């Protein structure tokens, strides 16, 4: 059969990982231009929400080092690929929990809808890579929202989780955090309750 | 926007190391226990963020001057970022950050003992040339204790992130040191099982690339997912 | 009626496939986690039934009949069951069912595209003779995609089931083709963890069995647990 | 030490085991005679039963392509092994989950005792072989019955179960379907109340 | 009191044999699942009870007169307990239990159908000398059968339990005698990964101990945990 | 690197480790000195405690053949390193569980506090070694007092353990037996409310 060159090795982000991709976080002093939790700018059009949540291990202790990594289309469902701070809209963004709370947040906009490869839509979705200590190879998933239980039911992603019971982990709650629109994700790395992780 | 044009070489999940590595202590409680869900590459997966715009600063790449003079021992770090196909990835975003010379990390949770450096930030970032070649300007890091058995110590690395053309690409890993003794020791590097895949993280020693008087230089090249057209769909 | 007269040969666990085999995904969530109870072989499990009056149709063992001429490579599969000790298992039941050539399978949950064959049904069955051989006349199956990981293929393989002398000696496995290159990729295969294991499910060319101008042949014999009359007991 | 040949290694039925040992469920034209379900024909001696359940994964989640196997002694604790389907009783059968309600079904009699190698007497027991895509090799397992208790109690193979606790998991409970003796066997593969599989 | 003035060199938990080894069915149950807990060494782990007090029976490590002679092959069981450096541990504490010739345990819960030896207990005690070396006379024991999977014997061997200079050294092991053919066969044996470890645990045959027509002679060397001085602490 | 000679390697203590360490249990007669679970003569300086507990397997069950090791310092902080059956306190302890029952008992006095490397003072602590069949190699824990809570806030072994709920499963939990007082000490070898367990 035929092989081609080796793809590099993945290894875990580490305990540090903020010092280089979460400066604020790691307590030091940050550039002119830094990727953060921001996708949108409060003059982008679509439903202006809030997403948080908390990242639990096998145990059920909160996973207070953790590093995500998000990508989602536009209001009108483009992906929105040149990334530039004066974008009025970014379909790419970076957050982390807190060595408290253990919490993350991310200020977006609800995503529109995008089809499939085979012209099927999908339902509105967050695409979240997952990284920390313990991990050596970043996971990833989808955060589906919970008021989207029509297109959710068609979805053609969440369709090929074979047990209904674990599509229900990737269902985002619908929430208010100071009368603003928010959805809860916690991710749940091991166990009871435990989160879809996706190969692609 | 961006569009699915690309599908990306499968990885080789028995190639990158596994998620449960016991003698990882901490990969025990951090890993699913439930199998991947596989799913067909869409334009979520195909795309992903450009950099090109961002504003880097003149000395993003430089940890000699980006945060005096640090002490340690002053090297270039340098490769090239290609695909599984030999295709060279240009503009894409490098970062990478690491501990000091002694092997102290500038971060609230670093308790070791080694002291910081007043002249030492310890990250880095940039964007791969037209042919995919990057370069950065640092120290060598030392190794660092660790909580893991009782006597872990990890080789002296720095860490790397690198974006690539899609979000099916993004990868992140870690340099190690031509010859360093702790290597075939770290509970880390091991969780690897192709010792093959390990000679992959080792930066060579680049004599070529080197600043007589000045500076050593390592070689380190990245290779990302093949990216291929579709066809036949 | 059936009698407690034999003893069998303990399964080696180690040579047979272990339960839980990750890369095989399905096997994570029905894997016992609690290790199996040993017990002494009583009448239970040293006897079975026997097939001998079991009334086969014509073309019990004939695929390309008993369902127009299926499409696909025309072939004889035949070999010989023994025991252990070399003895031969006569009389013994020997079911096969497999895909048609384009390796879509004449089942409801099966969803490939390739199309099914109006003249192919999947499904043989014969008693081994008195010297413990036994033949099928097919068609060669095609290798098959399944949801395993994002680009999974099993090689081309006939599924098997063998009764033996009694419930201990049942066995259900899967014939593969000599020189098939998928079946070093498949996460079925390697739940076999001895590569001499894995040879055992390799079919071989046989050119002396073939009809020649006709449909070439394969050889598959069968190896069931030893039997062995009690002793001191 | 002494080697004989080495067994052909096993290898898992797949999802479509129907096809090959379950015709009908395949929903395939079935052949003149076929190996079913039914271990006993109205006429034949001893207590008719109904015999039926589920099997589970260690998620909790039904197991809907399974494939059992079934042997038994008839009503006087005898293995009639010369199968025949113009046999009143067979020692044999074959049975499989549904593939919407995930239940299996067997019709036959109530076996009579049988001892052991060693001349002690085992509980009425059902042999029962399981199999299905996700397992390598089958596993092996008895059902034995609440309403003999007493018998239960001195069983040599239920007693050679370490963990009284495990033992339970052996036992089917019975009940009456359409005024008819049925006795409910569950299977769960993994976890919590774990069936005793067994190696002989 | 003890005094806190040693190291002990860390274990190498992948020299010894895992917690989770599946085909000793019994760690299933009885293995963490968590990591284990590093701790620096302090007193509590340094320190360890010295016997050199404690009042030995006269045939406290003579198995044949400590409990009619025992019936069995009579050997002399004899070997040096050192630490890693090669460095000798005196008057340390060796425990020693078995079964009888025929395999057979004087506990309540041996059932084997193999007789008790009258004359045998199998139990045996003694502390080492100035240069490390110890020795007991007793009966080679036999195999024995047990219920893990359907025909495992145990080799023929010893069962040890060694005190050392402190808690942080003490250990408990089974000796094996040289080409017993069980051995490789044993899933309490395999528990050991490396086979180089498992050579460790053969007593070899020694001519040069026996005693002509009387007994045989087996060495059986023991390795604890290194000593050294604290340094720069 | 620099290599030693490797520590000869552990094996299970098996199940009749008591006919070597524990002769009473193995129902055989002891010699003239045996090491047991009598730490403190009744005129031993200190506050006279009973210990007790139970070992638990993964599945809840007992474990019958357990036998542990005790070392801890007397009432003052000290380490009695010299063994004798006459002291009025040894460090040193044998105990097991009974092959009924299955709880383990140990007679001795509260210890006193020790400075560890640093110079630091530790809770006061038994250092404690659990061998048994199915245990390839002896497990180390530490009992502390629940009535020390002060000091356990500060130990720095205590402090070690990561996730705060873990360390709960090191507290003995105080009590009475006969008018003395007893302290409960519970060891879950694996699973929910698993115990710590330690390297050194
Ligand atoms: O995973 C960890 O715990 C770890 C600790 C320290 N360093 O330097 C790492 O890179 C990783
Ligand atoms: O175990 C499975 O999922 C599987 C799928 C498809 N085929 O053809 C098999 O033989 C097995
Ligand atoms: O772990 C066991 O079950 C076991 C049984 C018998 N012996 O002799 C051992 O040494 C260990
Ligand atoms: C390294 N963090
Ligand atoms: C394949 N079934
Ligand atoms: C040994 N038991
Ligand atoms: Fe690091
Ligand atoms: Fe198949
Ligand atoms: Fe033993």
């Amino acid at each position: 059969p035929i092989e081609l060159l080796p793809e590099t090795p993945s290894q875990t982000a580490g305990p540090y990982v903020h010092i280089g991709l979460a400066l604020e976080a790691a307590g030091n002093p940050t550039r002119d231009q830094e990727i953060w939790n921001r996708l949108a700018k409060p003059d982008a059009p679509g439903e202006h929400i809030l997403l948080l949540g908390q990242v639990y291990d096998g145990n059920g202790h909160l996973v207070r080092d953790s590093f995500l990594e998000v990508w989602q289309a536009d209001a009108n469902g483009e992906y929105q690929d040149a990334y530039n701070l004066e974008n009025a809209f970014n379909s790419f963004g970076r957050t982390a929990t807190t060595f408290d709370a253990g919490e993350w947040t991310l200020h977006t906009v609800k995503p529109g809808v995008v089809n499939n490869a085979a012209g099927v839509p999908m339902a509105p979705h967050i695409n979240i890579s997952l990284f920390a200590r313990g991990i050596n190879i970043h996971l990833h998933t989808r955060l589906y929202f919970d008021d989207e239980a029509q297109a959710n039911a068609k979805c053609p992603v969440l369709n090929l989780i074979e047990q209904p019971q674990r599509r229900e982990t990737l269902i985002a709650k619908r929430c208010e955090v100071d009368g603003k629109t928010a959805y809860r994700f916690d991710i749940r790395i091991q166990g009871e309750g435990e989160t879809v992780f996706f190969d692609f | 926007p961006a569009q699915d044009n690309s599908r990306f070489v499968i990885r080789d999940r028995n190639w990158h190391p596994k998620a449960l590595t016991p003698d990882y202590k901490t990969s025990i409680a951090r890993s699913p226990r439930q199998a991947l869900v596989s799913i067909p590459q869409s334009i979520s997966e195909t795309t992903g963020p450009n950099f090109s715009h961002l504003g880097f600063g003149a000395h993003d790449h430089d940890l000699l001057l980006n945060f005096g003079l640090p002490i340690g021992e002053r090297i270039i770090v340098a490769g090239r970022v290609v695909d599984q196909y030999g295709k060279p990835v240009p503009n894409t975003l490098v970062e990478m950050w690491q501990a000091n010379a002694g092997g102290r990390y500038r971060h609230k949770n670093d308790r070791y003992l080694a002291p910081l450096d007043p002249n030492f930030g310890g990250v880095g970032r940039c964007l791969t040339d037209s042919d995919g070649y990057y370069s950065f300007r640092t120290i060598k890091p030392g190794p660092y204790p660790w909580r893991n058995g009782p006597n872990d110590w990890r080789p002296a690395h720095i860490h790397f992130g690198i974006s690539g053309p899609s979000i099916a690409t993004k990868l992140i890993t870690q340099l190690y040191f031509e010859g360093d003794p702790l290597i075939p020791m770290c509970p880390i590097v091991k969780s690897i099982a192709n010792p093959e895949a390990v000679q992959q993280l080792i930066a060579k020693l680049d004599m070529n690339n080197a600043n007589p008087m000045d500076c050593l230089a390592y070689r380190f090249d990245i290779v990302l997912r093949g990216q291929r057209k579709t066809h036949f769909e």
